[PDB]
């Protein structure tokens, strides 16, 4: 999707000539009755890499968000606050988890993701460490729901659709601990 | 100077990338016409241009300039917007279809999910300007012209349409890119034999190549469109057409032949194995290699396109419409019914990933 | 009930709630007249070209000009290319002035 | 200038040019169903342009096959 | 207005063909002949060459009989569209509907059936052929999916009418019933 | 007897596609990799000695209105399109730097300009009478009116 | 995007052709172009003279409004 | 439009002007004004005057009634009874 | 500078001074491409594609109608008008460009809000094909109709037999 949208940067600058858009900036904060919550710093590889473990630990705080948003009956932003600065603590939580315990298996797999067009099926190797150590460590399992465990298509032995090209530091870390762990 | 020379070539940088990526297509297309007769001689037990430039290849070079410095044939100076506007807008559309050309995963100077209509609207534009040229001219033989090429455009315009449109009902998008990254585990050549000879087909009448050198025939209208044109004017239009079988080349290696995708998965992560990822020379090397396989593809059907027209007879146009007309379009049709029948039939309707 | 007002991506897009509150209040079989439904009506053509919200900032606009207030004193600061929404601008620790790429995502 | 009817003046006097006319109104219907429906984020409106773009082009089709024609009923003798 | 009974206010297309009545099918047989019929009628009428008669081609007859054969359909098709409607007397169709409803009820079946189509195209697909019967005459449209949107409240089922003890069917509560909307967003609101 | 002459201009022609292949690939992967280092010049083109080996970012394909998101998101915490940032908590900066595109929300110039595309019953409507925007004033006034209630 | 390619090819044909033609088309281009950057205010004068004329709601006819309401909500006050 | 609009007294008083133009005898010509005896012409004169008469009127005379024409009102009579305008394209009328 | 605002202005000129049918067969290219570039530059990229997709087609069949039917008329004659009366009302003409009156809703700038929930993310031509092959399926499926009309009506008009 490339729609041109007056709610984010468009294609080129010759639609915002076209359009005089106007980047604003507003410089004051939250009000000061609203407690105060640390954003999510992370990038779009990042938190693609970590999509399932955020989902796997904050799963009750996440569907909590959702049904706010739900009973808040259209007052969606303003009822959901306090609900939301639960969710953003609990996704923070899992990030500062991933980089004390798995911080090499999760920095390999979205460096590979950033080489790879952040398609999961082209980082597969990268995914099962990260999985593996993070599994050890937190105990968080990715599932994709409504189907059979023995279905995951990133559990599939023989993948029909695979990179093209292969990243070397994946390939690497993959053959390391085939010889070491499995024997 | 230092740091301020530094950050202007990452100010110029992007535009010495499209330079370099014109520079590219135009070097094919300037040796296409070097190879065509090469590959016409060979074929004819003659030689073929070998004594311009070392062994032949300033050729083209020689063509161009030459031609460059003729003169122009108009009745006055200020009549330069008569026999120009035509070949400018030809040029114009087939340079603009290469912007959706991918040359590796991203490579395409346009990428967007409508990259299949931009390249089938920009070609469309091409056609229009080739008839500009008998704009209610006096030369019997441009007005002749001007009639065929209109009856080509009918007969091929909705095979070559269908046919894309098949293809991309198969991947379910309209993204080049997505097209040519669906055929990793298949190449659309086996499964849409038929469709790849049709595309072939509507691409050698799309082109006015022999056997479907009608516009163009010699033998018959001296040189169609272009026996008033001489100098500039000539060369645009010369220039353009062989963009346009550089393009349709490279279309049939892309629809059929899985684009930039490797001939063998083995050897291509061989060779690519011997080059850190962590410097910048992968990335030079892995360029010049899917670009590789785009470019053996592409020169394959490039040969196919001069390799016709050393075999093959011309064919007459009425023909060619009722070929299309009563042959072609039945058959494109029926596999646009016959395709989502069998995939729904076992439940693998596609979707964009 | 046919579906009006469809987002790009299938489902409903800003102004479908304004527009299904009105189908709701006017089909409503408690009501004797339409009168309820006057405001519902007039939040739906809001939601679409907010008229009245640009007659509001209309009347703000001028009313500050009459009293010589600064237009950059009192408003928001804004960025007309794009290509100079630089790290500086945006606040960074380490910011800079440089212009950021946008040929390529 | 719009209502001296300035646009009687920017056709041109052929039948051809009254043709060319009506689909550059029509087209004007379109643009204007675009411009709302994007706006809007409305895809209704988008269904709406590509009908108008399909039907007008079928009028534009059954309008030149009168002219055609009516072209050729004045080339009848045909003798040859 | 001689109103009846609702039964379903947009009945499947196998319904309504399986619930001909043998008029329905005598008038189907009446359009297929009533077209070579009234070619004959009007050649009698007024011979179509000259003053005398001549019986029209096989080749017209042909096409005639084919032309009675689907107007004689969609006639029947109306007539037994009514009676699901209640437009038109149905005390035989809703015998026949409470018991074919009440037997799959009692095996946990939708009275419906299962659809390959997601709730949105089930709905919509009701919306397409709801009342589409109206102008049968026009073009045709028929209800050929299994949706939900019939018009009827499945609790009437659950009481027992007269002549309808002998059927002894045992009827479930509606959320154990396989593939009704009541029983079928369990985990999520938003997906079945 | 294969004829080496008549291949040689496909190799020129193989070479041509491998040089705008070639470039396009790491010209672009390079400037991408270059812009996600930092916010700012110095960190950008300088190599510090403790950092490890540089990690490339390869151009990107088949976005969707979330990669445009993604993109700004990027931005407001890195100074680029494409930046790279693992850390669980954004600066302070990032509270207050959310970019909000305003628009004119006009119709095309063709449609208000063209001397034939501009005329219609109801565009002349618009344009010449002031039935429609006598009524719409009526609601604009209605909103400062009824403050005081 | 065709206009981008075309229209430097259609300008100086255009010139060439008809020079004075082109000259006074371009030039009154650059003229209200130069109207609006440095507001001078002549289109949007003629467009408020319209607006009297044709009794459309002038943007003085909006702020009168607005004066008059203000006016009397403010003795309503007082 | 398709249909002459032409009277006796302009035929006839263009026939005069394009016949005055030549060298006659005298320039008093009428209806009954013979070519040979009042105005002079031999054979060829006579046949650069019906030319010249064509060309004013947009006819052509028949070579069986141009070898047998006698006076100046034989050739009015036949200018009245053939005349038709030319036909136009097919926009001229229905524009 | 909206560089827009001169192709028009050029084209206003070419169509009060136009003569022959081959030049209003090249207004209507010069109308299409100003807004297959507006459409594409400002509000939709898909609509400027399908444009450029049919038009040109129906720009061809267009011209090559004009070669049969061209009948010498418009090349010989004489038109008068003047270059002062044209641009006098070129200029008169480009005085009034505001389509709207509403000067709150074409001066004061808005913005919309993004929103994460949509997650199943595609184009607007899979939801026009969405909605067209599913709830408006009646209206398709008379265009087709209408398309099969064209086709017998173009057959009972051209043809001789
Ligand atoms: C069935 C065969 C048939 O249609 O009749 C033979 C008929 C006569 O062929 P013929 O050898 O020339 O007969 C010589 C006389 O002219 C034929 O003279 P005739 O009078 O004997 O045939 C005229 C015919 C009239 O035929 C039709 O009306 C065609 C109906 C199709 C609509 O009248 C009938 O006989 C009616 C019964 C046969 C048609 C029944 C169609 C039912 C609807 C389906 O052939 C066709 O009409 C073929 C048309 C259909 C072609 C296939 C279209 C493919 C569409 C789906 C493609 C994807 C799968
Ligand atoms: C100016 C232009 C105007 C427009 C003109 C164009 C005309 C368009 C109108 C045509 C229809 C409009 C609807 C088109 C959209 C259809 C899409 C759709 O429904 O897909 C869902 C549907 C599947 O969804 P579903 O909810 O699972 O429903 C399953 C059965 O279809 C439903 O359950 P079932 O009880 O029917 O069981 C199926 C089985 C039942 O067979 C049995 O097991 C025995 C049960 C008793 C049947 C005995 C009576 C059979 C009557 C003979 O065999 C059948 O009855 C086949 C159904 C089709 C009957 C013939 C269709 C009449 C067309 C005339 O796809 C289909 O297979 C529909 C049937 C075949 C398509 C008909 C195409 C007609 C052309
Ligand atoms: C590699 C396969 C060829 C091979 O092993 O060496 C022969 C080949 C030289 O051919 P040759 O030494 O003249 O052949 C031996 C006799 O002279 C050949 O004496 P001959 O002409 O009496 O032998 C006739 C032979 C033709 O000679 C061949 O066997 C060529 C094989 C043609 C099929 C594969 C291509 O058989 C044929 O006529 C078969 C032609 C019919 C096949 C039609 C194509 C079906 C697909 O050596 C090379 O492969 C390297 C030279 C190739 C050019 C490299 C540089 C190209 C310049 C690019 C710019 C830098
Ligand atoms: C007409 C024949 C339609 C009946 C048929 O052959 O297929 C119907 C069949 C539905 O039955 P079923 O497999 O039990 O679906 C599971 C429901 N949960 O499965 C289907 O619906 C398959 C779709 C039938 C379409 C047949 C081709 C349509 C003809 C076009 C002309
Ligand atoms: C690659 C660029 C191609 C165009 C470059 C040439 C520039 C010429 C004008 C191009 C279009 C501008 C608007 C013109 C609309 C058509 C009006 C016309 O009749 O063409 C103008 C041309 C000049 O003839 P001229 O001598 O000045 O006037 C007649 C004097 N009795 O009279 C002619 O008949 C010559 C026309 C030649 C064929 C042109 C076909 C139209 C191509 C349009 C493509 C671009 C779309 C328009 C973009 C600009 C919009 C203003
Ligand atoms: C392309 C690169 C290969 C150049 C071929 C070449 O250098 O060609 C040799 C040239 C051209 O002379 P020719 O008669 O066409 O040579 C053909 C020999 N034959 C007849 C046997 C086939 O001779 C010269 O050195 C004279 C010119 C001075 C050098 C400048 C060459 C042009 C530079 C432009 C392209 C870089
Ligand atoms: C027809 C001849 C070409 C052909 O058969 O080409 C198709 C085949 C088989 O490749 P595929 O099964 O389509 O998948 C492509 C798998 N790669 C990515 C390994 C090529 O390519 C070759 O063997 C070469
Ligand atoms: C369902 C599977 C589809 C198969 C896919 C391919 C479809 C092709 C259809 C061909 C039919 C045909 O050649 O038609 C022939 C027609 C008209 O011939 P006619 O007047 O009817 O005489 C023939 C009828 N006889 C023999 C029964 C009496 O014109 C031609 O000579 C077209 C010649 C096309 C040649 C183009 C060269 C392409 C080279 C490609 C190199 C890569
Ligand atoms: C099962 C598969 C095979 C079925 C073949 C049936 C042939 C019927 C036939 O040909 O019907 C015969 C008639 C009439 O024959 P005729 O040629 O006019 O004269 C007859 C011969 N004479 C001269 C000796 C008397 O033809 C038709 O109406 C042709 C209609 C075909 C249209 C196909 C269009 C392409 C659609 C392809 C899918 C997208
Ligand atoms: C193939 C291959 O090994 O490619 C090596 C290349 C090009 O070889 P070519 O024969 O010109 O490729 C032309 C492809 N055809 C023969 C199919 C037309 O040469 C170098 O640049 C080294």
């Amino acid at each position: 999707s490339s729609t041109h949208t007056n709610d984010s940067l468009n294609s080129s600058n010759y639609v915002d000539k076209l359009k005089d858009t106007h980047f604003v900036f507003e410089n004051d904060k939250l009000p000061s009755e609203i407690p105060d919550v640390e954003e999510v710093g992370a990038t779009t590889a990042p938190l693609l890499s970590a999509a399932y473990f955020i989902g796997a630990k904050c799963q009750d705080y996440n569907d909590d968000f959702m049904l706010c948003q739900k009973e808040a009956k259209g007052n969606g932003p303003i009822d959901c606050l306090k609900e939301g600065r639960r969710v953003t603590r609990c996704a923070s939580g899992v990030l500062k988890d991933l980089n004390t315990h798995c911080s090499d298996e999760f920095r390999l797999h979205w460096q590979c993701l950033s080489f790879s067009n952040l398609e999961y099926k082209n980082c597969r190797k990268a995914e099962s460490l990260l999985n593996k150590c993070v599994f050890e460590k937190m105990n968080l399992v990715k599932k994709i729901p409504g189907i059979p465990e023995d279905r995951q298509i990133h559990l599939k032995q023989n993948p029909v659709l695979k990179p093209v090209a292969l990243h070397q530091d994946s390939e690497v870390a993959f053959k390391k601990a085939q010889n070491e762990n499995s024997i | 100077m230092l740091n301020n020379l530094f950050d202007f070539i990452e100010y110029i940088e992007y535009w010495l990338i499209i330079v370099a990526f014109v520079a590219s297509v135009l070097i094919v297309v300037a040796y296409l016409t070097v190879a065509e007769r090469k590959t016409m001689g060979y074929m004819q037990r003659r030689l073929g241009p070998n004594a311009v430039g070392y062994y032949g290849v300033l050729m083209a070079v020689a063509d161009a300039l030459k031609l460059l410095s003729k003169e122009i044939v108009l009745p006055h100076n200020g009549d330069i917007i008569y026999v120009m506007s035509g070949p400018l807008i030809s040029l114009f559309s087939v340079l603009l279809s290469w912007a959706v050309i991918p040359f590796g995963p991203g490579l395409s100077l346009l990428d967007s999910e409508y990259s299949i209509i931009y390249l089938l609207a920009s070609g469309s534009i091409g056609v229009f300007g080739t008839v500009i040229v008998g704009w209610m001219s006096n030369s019997k033989y441009t007005v002749l012209a001007t009639v065929r090429t209109t009856a080509q455009l009918i007969s091929y315009e909705l095979v070559l349409t269908t046919v894309v449109f098949i293809i991309a009902l198969i991947v379910s998008s309209l993204n080049i890119n997505v097209i040519i990254e669906s055929q990793y585990n298949i190449w659309y050549i086996i499964p849409f034999f038929p469709l790849c000879l049709i595309f072939f087909i509507s691409a050698l009448a799309e082109t006015a190549r022999p056997p479907f050198d009608n516009v163009e025939a010699e033998s018959e209208l001296v040189s169609g469109h272009m026996t008033e044109l001489s100098a500039s004017p000539f060369v645009i239009f010369f220039l353009s057409e062989y963009c346009s079988m550089v393009l349709m080349s490279t279309l049939t290696a892309i629809f059929f032949f899985g684009g930039y995708l490797p001939f063998s998965n083995t050897i291509h992560h061989l060779i690519l194995n011997l080059f850190d990822q962590h410097s910048i020379y992968y990335f030079i090397i892995e360029g010049i290699l899917l670009s590789g396989y785009l470019a053996i593809k592409a020169n394959f059907f490039m040969f196919s396109f001069v390799w016709i027209r050393a075999a093959a007879p011309r064919l007459r146009y009425d023909l060619l419409i009722l070929f299309c007309w009563y042959v072609l379009l039945p058959i494109v049709f029926a596999i646009v019914v016959f395709a989502p029948g069998i995939l729904y039939c076992f439940d693998a309707l596609p979707v964009i990933i | 009930a046919p579906l009006q007002q469809v987002g790009r991506h299938g489902g409903p897009n800003k102004c479908f709630g304004e527009f299904q509150r009105v189908v709701e209040c006017m089909t409503n079989a408690k009501h004797d007249s339409y009168e309820p439904c006057n405001n519902l009506k007039n939040d739906y053509l809001e939601c679409r070209k907010h008229k009245v919200e640009r007659y509001k900032a209309f009347l703000m606009q001028k009313h500050a000009e009459e009293l010589g207030k600064d237009p950059e004193e009192i408003g928001a600061p804004f960025v007309r290319k794009r290509r100079f929404l630089t790290s500086k601008t945006l606040g960074l620790v380490d910011g800079d002035d440089y212009e950021i790429g946008v040929e390529k995502i | 200038m719009d209502l001296i009817l300035l646009m009687l003046v920017a056709v041109g006097l052929n039948i051809i040019d009254i043709y060319i006319m009506i689909e550059i109104l029509i087209m004007g219907c379109t643009v204007n169903t675009i411009y709302s429906a994007s706006l809007d984020n409305d895809m209704i409106g988008l269904i709406y342009s590509l009908i108008q773009i399909i039907i007008a082009g079928v009028e534009s089709a059954i309008g030149l096959s009168i002219l055609v024609n009516y072209n050729r009923i004045r080339n009848s003798e045909e003798i040859e | 207005m001689e109103t009846y009974e609702l039964i379903d206010s947009d009945p499947k297309f196998s319904r309504v063909v399986r619930y001909f009545r043998p008029s329905d099918y005598l008038t189907w047989a009446l359009g297929t002949i009533g077209a070579p019929g009234l070619m004959v009628l009007f050649e009698k009428i007024e011979p179509a060459k000259g003053n005398t008669f001549k019986m029209p081609p096989p080749s017209i007859m042909r096409i005639a009989t084919t032309i009675g054969f689907f107007g004689g359909f969609y006639y029947a098709y109306t007539s037994s569209t009514k009676r699901f409607w209640g437009y038109s007397e149905n005390a035989k169709e809703v015998a026949k509907d409470r018991y074919e409803v009440k037997k799959a009820l009692s095996e946990k079946k939708s009275p419906y059936g299962s659809s390959l189509l997601n709730p949105y195209q089930q709905d919509m697909s009701a919306r397409n052929s709801t009342n589409s019967q109206l102008l049968l005459a026009i073009f045709p449209w028929f209800n050929v999916a299994n949706h939900q949107s019939h018009g009827i409240d499945l609790r009437k089922y659950y009481e027992v009418r007269d002549g309808e003890e002998n059927w002894n069917f045992t009827l479930p509560p509606l959320d154990q019933v396989k593939d009704l909307d009541v029983a079928q967003y369990k985990e999520y609101s938003n997906y079945p | 007897m294969i004829p080496f002459e008549a291949l040689i201009p496909y190799a020129i022609m193989f070479a041509g596609f491998c040089l705008g292949g070639g470039v396009m690939n790491s010209a672009i992967t390079a400037d991408i990799t270059k812009r996600a280092r930092g916010p700012n010049q110095e960190i950008k083109r300088n190599v510090g000695e403790d950092e490890g080996p540089r990690n490339y970012t390869k151009p990107r394909y088949n976005t969707d209105q979330w990669d445009k998101y993604f993109a700004v998101r990027d931005l407001r915490l890195t100074g680029s399109l494409r930046g790279q940032s693992d850390n669980a908590v954004a600066e302070e900066s990032f509270k207050t730097n959310s970019i909000q595109p305003y628009s004119n929300t006009r119709r095309p110039w063709v449609l208000r300009r063209h001397i034939i595309m501009k005329n219609s019953p109801t565009k002349w409507a618009r344009k010449y009478s002031s039935r429609r925007d006598e009524r719409e004033q009526e609601i604009k006034d209605d909103y400062i009116r009824g403050m005081g209630e | 995007p065709y206009l981008v390619a075309f229209r430097p090819a259609v300008l100086v044909f255009f010139f060439i052709r008809q020079p004075i033609g082109a000259g006074l088309l371009a030039g009154g281009f650059l003229f209200w172009q130069a109207d609006r950057h440095f507001n001078f205010g002549i289109r949007d004068n003629i467009h408020n003279f319209k607006q009297t004329i044709l009794g459309f709601p002038t943007q003085a006819s909006k702020w009168e409004t607005f004066k008059q309401v203000d006016a009397q909500k403010r003795a309503q006050l007082v | 439009q398709s249909a002459s609009t032409l009277t006796k007294e302009d035929v006839l008083t263009r026939s005069v002007s394009v016949l005055r133009g030549f060298e006659v005898k005298t320039k008093d010509i009428d209806l009954q004004t013979t070519f040979v005896q009042d105005l002079g012409m031999d054979s060829l004169d006579l046949n650069d005057a019906l030319v010249a008469l064509e060309e004013e009127f947009d006819v052509v005379f028949d070579d069986k009634t141009a070898n047998e024409i006698k006076t100046v009102g034989e050739v009015v009579d036949f200018v009245l009874a053939n005349y038709l305008p030319t036909e136009q394209s097919i926009n001229h009328t229905i524009r | 500078m909206n560089l827009e605002i001169l192709d028009l202005s050029i084209l206003g000129f070419y169509s009060l001074i136009s003569s022959n049918s081959f030049e209003s067969i090249a207004i209507l290219v010069a109308t299409i491409m100003p807004v297959i570039t507006e459409l594409w530059y400002n509000y939709s990229q898909l609509f400027a594609l399908l444009y450029t997709l049919i038009y040109v087609g129906a720009v061809v069949i267009l011209f090559v109608f004009i070669l049969s039917v061209i009948n010498e008329k418009e090349e010989y004659e004489y038109e008068y008008s003047g270059l002062f009366i044209l641009i006098l009302v070129l200029l008169l003409d480009d005085l009034d460009d505001n389509e709207s009156n509403d000067n709150d809703y074409n001066n004061v700038y808005i913005t919309d809000y993004a929103d994460w929930f949509n997650n199943y993310n595609e184009s607007d031509l899979s939801v026009i094909g969405n909605l067209l092959f599913t709830e408006y399926a009646l209206l398709l499926l008379i265009i087709s109709f209408i398309l099969l009309m064209s086709i017998i009506g173009l057959i009972l008009i051209v043809k001789k037999d």
